[PDB]
């Protein structure tokens, strides 16, 4: 009974996963980018990337290669989804045309069995004989490549090693060979095996077993004439051979964690590392030649090329052109250069490429006193973190750097300014105390301000945060007032609003006192601010026992939830809060909604509650429940019987209050009406449009994720849902995916436990695809279709979409 | 100095047990209907166990049909002992039989164990002086880390942790580096480990270490569902609360749940007195693998449960040292009463004459005795 409808205005940004090849053509250099379901095809040429091809597929990309087959002009691509769904695709152009073929497809799931804590593995043979996935902890799955395998039909094959931190293939060996680093109670080990088809088995490998560092995470397969593989871990680097064995300990790698690599030369004599803090390293491999012999390795060495936006993914173009692929900031093009200017970097910056999530929280405003709206975002994260200011022209979007984490934003139009909460990351010092690692928007403010109220009364080398509230205008988004609070302090809730009488407003937030021996809060504050002549004053504050997880301005109140516990706090006119309301339940509020007298209260766990205020008497009475074991990140209200929620496996789920029930067990129950399976880790939910303001929906909601997509959901009426369902089984029926993927599975309510088929959810991208087709197709889905009634002409339908399409 | 692995066998009923091996799971979700015990006033947890002595004519031929075709049956938690109603119970799956006669009565001896938990859907009474339940399994429900659903690969290599040594900055360190991704998300790392399962355990492990100081990791289980359920049995708690215990479906809430209830509890007192300083949370000590609490029979034909504990207040002994069915091979015992109430309370064992142990011990019955939180 929910009839809702979930579109995306805003495709994703963030890239995981690019590679590089010959795929369109034998002799063009290509650039391949998976970001999340968006597939991208550029080609690579001297002045930059020249966008060649874009596609989306029915699932989120996990796995991504390149290979050609003996006997193919070009290289064919591998994919494999969230969901285990398997593809090989091949490049095709005609004249003008461009479209990718499915060679082959299938499903490689299992029927039982428990998926590996390390994730998805795919890799596959140098020779091009078959493909290795590992999935599940205990097995290894083997497909065959041969041209009579369109089924793709691969097999299970049993490892004893339970926990394998990594696994790669070798170069220059006569059948195929893995070697690959695991974990057992007496440390970690690197072991090769041997594949056998016709068995369908292992065999024992070239060299013996050895034993590496404690932290072994990294295994690069050399190619020839070395090869061997290299192993890197926390702090040592080796190299392995059989006899051969070799190891080095660059002291300048002790500060960060390896975790991206990428090849340079062919013959493997140079690499590029990423770690975690945005460091770009080169790592050099030595080459001997000895009488008349295969030639060998002497010694390794890592320089320190420079520094980069934080990688997820490196990849080498050409003449020292370097690919970064970020998740936390935007994607990077730069160049390395012979020389080094004077600070000492190799890294000279190219091209930056936008990147809005991970979206951590948001807002709707009109700067403009328009009637079109715009949305300020909290985007990024450490030295990513910024602003971003999104607003309808395709988006146009601007940037506010501010070199920190933000976590919360709010707007306050008299004083036309932006509050956010905000953390930095400091390091402790010699004598006691924390330094700062970089300059920031915390400790550049125009004026600065401590919290001191003593209301409450380590070692070296540690990391610690500091949480911070910075007043920004609204115009030239300078950052006006910086407010610091108490060590060991944490901020969690914040907003704006007006009490009672009071004609001012304030800035009211809530935060916690944490400690690393404690495990649970247990002491918190309300601080109320007042913010004027450009000045923040600490009007009032008042102490809890416990920690506020969240508040909302509630009728002239404030609602605020503290633990397991739900208080509503009136303001008196001595400028102080006065505890007015109780309530005590059994779970954690750390989501609260209000709507009217009605409150939404949410806990981690998917428990959902619905309480009202008792005006007559000033007291909470318990009116509906619903509880079930699951993971949950946001709630939303849309009206007064329907609620929304984001569930774990990347799902919506909608729930509604049961107002027609006869008896009151069923009146005292929230039946499910909405299941979907949207692909992305909703995290903010908000009200608000983007467009400028008889329509056929009614309101509207928008969301932000962490992939850096932004979505819309609007509502609906009975006979607008069976027409788009019948229209959405049309153009499946007749459009074809990539990959050959079902669509119906795509949106299919996934948990890892139980699949239903979507319900209540139309999905919005397939209807607006519906215009990028030929008048033919239009005419097939259009055949036999009843719309107010008459045959329902095709014209009707363009009309239709038009007007579901103008809403953003 | 007393072996731990004794009482758990229950050899005062008998030594040679006519053992049962195999085990039958029913499907989950399924609707199957048992028979029901007529005298069970015990809410059974899975993995524990029970002893029964049974010589009713309808039971002794129920437990002769039912010791061939699966062995299994069900036990009612009853709300409310006078009305006998129960909408949740507990399977029962037996493992031991073994029939004896007394001059023309026949007596048998049953050892089980519960499996499963489920919500009666109905009952009915057969022409045999028994009952027969018809109820819906009940789901065991597991959640993946919730880091897991964050994102999808990021930094894999880094989250498998190299072996525990045999610890706070062991512990620091997991937290930071397991909940690494907590910084894409509206909520801090600690807000994450509060819904954690092996914080949760280490917890639980380190709140009872008081109570044990000898206490083996491999004494408690490692699994989350095994651990939890341990715990829930073995803690000194009114029916009302294992009931509540009981209704938790997954177990991450029946942890922090039993948390929350070890965090609460102070003491305990005479449920006939309703202020009567009996014991302490500080004084209660196991002596057996199972743990303070097990079950265990008379062979006057009712089961008693008993803890362990070494100090008593506000109570008169009566009887002497005798040893005919005792539970524990080798030990005294008395009677004891309320000092106020009169009633009695538990019985105060003298340790034997074999070398030395614990002269003085209290095992008392939770029928008689209530938490002062
Ligand atoms: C009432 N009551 N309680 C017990 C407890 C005491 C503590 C224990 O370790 N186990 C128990 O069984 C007990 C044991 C034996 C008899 N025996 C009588 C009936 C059979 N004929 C001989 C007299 C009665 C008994
Ligand atoms: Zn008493």
């Amino acid at each position: 009974m929910s009839y809702n409808y979930v579109v995306t205005a805003q495709k994703p940004t963030a890239v995981n996963g690019c590679v590089t090849g010959h795929f369109t053509s034998a002799e063009d250099l290509n650039l391949l980018i998976a970001k999340n379901t968006r597939l991208e095809i550029y080609v690579v040429t001297a002045e930059g990337l020249r966008p060649v091809k874009e596609v989306g597929m029915y699932g989120k990309i996990a796995v991504m290669e390149l290979f050609r087959p003996k006997g193919e002009s070009k290289d064919l691509l591998f994919i494999l989804t969230a969901k285990y769904n398997a593809c090989i695709l091949e490049y095709k152009q005609s004249g003008e045309s461009i479209d990718i073929i499915t060679r082959a497809h299938g499903n490689v799931q299992d029927r039982i069995g428990r998926p590996s804590e390390t994730g998805i593995i795919g890799i596959i043979d140098p020779e091009c004989r078959m493909i290795g996935l590992r999935l599940y902890d205990g097995l290894f799955k083997v497909i065959p490549l041969d041209r009579d395998n369109k089924e793709l039909k691969a097999f299970n094959i049993r490892l004893e090693e339970l926990h394998v931190i990594d696994v790669k293939f070798l170069y220059g060996c006569q059948a195929p060979t893995i070697c690959f680093v695991y974990q057992d109670p007496q440390g970690r080990h690197v072991k090769t095996y041997e594949v056998s088809l016709r068995e369908k088995e292992f065999n024992k490998g070239p060299w013996k077993q050895e034993n590496v560092e404690a932290e072994a995470s990294m295994v690069i397969a050399v190619p020839e004439p070395f090869g061997g593989a290299i192993i890197i871990g926390q702090e040592s680097i080796t190299y392995h051979n059989g006899d051969k064995y070799l190891a080095i300990a660059p002291p300048i790698i002790k500060q960060s964690t390896i975790v991206c690599h990428n090849r340079v030369d062919p013959n493997g004599s140079r690499y590029l590392l990423g770690d975690m803090e945005g460091r770009l390293f080169m790592l050099l491999l030595e080459k001997e030649e000895q009488m008349d012999g295969t030639v060998t390795l002497k010694d390794l060495r890592v320089e320190l090329l420079g520094e980069t936006s934080i990688a997820e993914c490196l990849t080498y173009l050409d003449n020292g052109v370097v690919f970064v692929g970020s998740r936390l900031g935007d994607s990077q093009l730069v160049k390395l250069n012979v020389d080094s200017n004077e600070q000492g970097s190799y890294v000279v910056a190219m091209e930056t490429f936008t990147n809005l999530g991970p979206i951590v929280d948001m807002c709707v405003v009109d700067l403009e006193r328009q009637g079109q709206g715009q949305l300020v975002t909290c985007s990024g994260a450490f030295k990513e973190g910024s602003l971003r200011i999104i607003r309808n022209g395709k988006l146009h979007i601007r940037t506010v750097p501010l070199y920190e984490s933000p976590r919360k934003i709010c707007y306050q139009e008299v004083s036309q300014c932006f509050g956010v909460l905000s953390s930095r990351i400091e390091v402790q010092d010699t004598s006691g105390g924390t330094t700062a690692l970089r300059p920031s928007a915390s400790t550049q403010a125009l004026s600065s301000s401590v919290s001191s109220s003593k209301l409450f009364s380590t070692s070296f080398g540690e990391e610690v945060e500091v949480h911070n509230l910075l007043i920004i205008d609204q115009h030239t988004f300078e950052v006006l007032h910086a407010h610091q609070f108490l060590q060991n302090e944490y901020a969690l809730s914040l907003v704006s609003c007006k009490l009672g009488k009071d004609p001012n407003t304030y800035f009211i937030v809530g935060t916690a006192m944490v400690y690393p021996e404690e495990a649970e809060p247990k002491q918190g504050r309300i601080v109320v601010f007042q913010y004027s002549d450009g000045k923040l004053q600490t009007v009032a504050e008042k102490e809890v026992k416990g920690a506020v997880y969240s508040m909302v301005e509630f009728n002239g109140k404030l609602l605020a939830s503290i633990n397991s516990t739900v208080r509503l706090y009136e303001w008196t006119t001595e400028k102080e809060l006065r505890t007015e309301c109780n309530h005590y339940n059994n779970i954690m509020a750390l989501y609260l909604k209000t709507k009217g007298d009605f409150i939404l209260v949410g806990d981690l766990m998917r428990s959902v509650l619905l309480l009202a205020y008792k005006p007559m008497e000033g007291n909470f009475e318990e009116i509906a429940r619903d509880f079930n074991p699951n993971w949950m990140s946001a709630v939303e209200i849309l009206d007064d019987d329907n609620f929304l929620g984001a569930e774990n496996a990347f799902n919506l789920f909608v729930c509604q209050k049961d107002s027609a029930a006869t008896t009151d067990e069923e009146r005292q129950h929230l039946q499910e009406v909405g299941l979907f399976h949207l692909g992305e880790f909703v995290n903010v939910f908000c009200h608000g449009s983007l467009v400028m303001q008889s329509t056929p929906t009614q309101g509207s909601v928008l969301f932000g994720t962490v992939n850096g997509m932004i979505g819309l959901v609007t509502s609906l009426s009975e006979s607008w849902y069976n027409l788009l369902l019948d229209m959405q089984n049309r153009l499946n029926k007749v459009i074809k995916s990539v990959g050959k993927i079902e669509h119906s599975f795509w949106r299919s309510f996934h948990t890892e436990r139980k699949t239903e088929p979507a319900t209540g959810f139309i999905d919005g991208d397939l209807i607006e695809s519906f215009l990028d087709i030929s008048r033919p197709k239009m005419q097939e889905v259009v055949a036999n279709l009843q719309y107010d009634k008459r045959e329902a002409t095709a014209d009707d339908l363009i009309k239709v979409v038009e007007e579901l399409t103008r809403i953003h | 100095n007393f072996d731990t692995s004794l009482p758990t066998s229950h050899t005062y009923l008998g030594a040679d047990m006519e053992e049962f091996h195999g085990r039958t799971l029913h499907d989950d979700d399924s609707c199957q209907v048992i028979p029901v015990l007529p005298q069970v006033m015990m809410i059974l947890i899975p993995g524990q166990t029970l002893p029964l002595q049974l010589f009713h004519p309808q039971e002794v031929s129920m437990v002769r049909n039912l010791i061939q075709k699966d062995r299994t049956f069900a036990v009612l938690a009853y709300s409310n002992v006078q009305e006998r109603e129960a909408q949740f119970g507990t399977t029962a799956e037996i493992y031991a039989y073994r029939e004896e006669q007394d001059f023309g009565i026949e007596i048998v001896k049953v050892k089980a164990i519960g499996r499963q938990r489920f919500k009666v859907l109905e009952l009915r009474t057969q022409s045999d002086g028994i009952q027969q339940a018809k109820v819906q399994i009940l789901p065991e429900c597991v959640l993946p880390s919730t880091m897991s659903a964050v994102q999808l690969e990021s930094l894999n290599k880094c989250q498998i942790f190299p072996s525990k040594p045999v610890s706070y900055k062991w512990w620091q360190k997991y937290q930071k580096r397991k909940f690494h991704c907590a910084n894409l998300t509206s909520w801090p790392r600690w807000l994450y480990s509060l819904y954690d399962a092996e914080t949760l355990m280490d917890r639980i492990k380190k709140q009872l270490r008081e109570w044990d100081e000898n206490l083996k990791d491999d004494s408690l289980p490692s699994n989350p569902i095994d651990f939890s359920y341990r715990v829930a049995a073995c803690l000194p708690i009114d029916d009302v609360l294992r009931i509540q215990l009981l209704k938790i479906g997954s177990a991450i809430q029946r942890l922090r749940c039993e948390l929350d209830i070890m965090n609460k509890c102070t003491s305990l007192c005479c449920k006939q007195c309703q202020e009567t300083e009996i014991t302490t949370k500080n004084e209660i000590f196991s002596l057996s693998l199972c743990g303070p609490m097990a079950a265990y029979v008379n062979p006057h034909g009712y089961v008693h449960e008993t803890l362990t504990v070494y100090k008593a207040c506000n109570l008169n002994l009566i009887g002497r040292p005798s040893t005919e069915h005792s539970w524990f091979p080798g030990y005294a015992w008395t009677v004891a009463q309320c000092k106020i109430c009169a009633s009695h309370i538990g019985w105060k064992f003298t340790a034997t004459k074999k070398d030395m142990s614990p002269q003085k011990f209290w095992g008392l019955t939770r029928s008689a005795l209530l938490p002062t939180i």
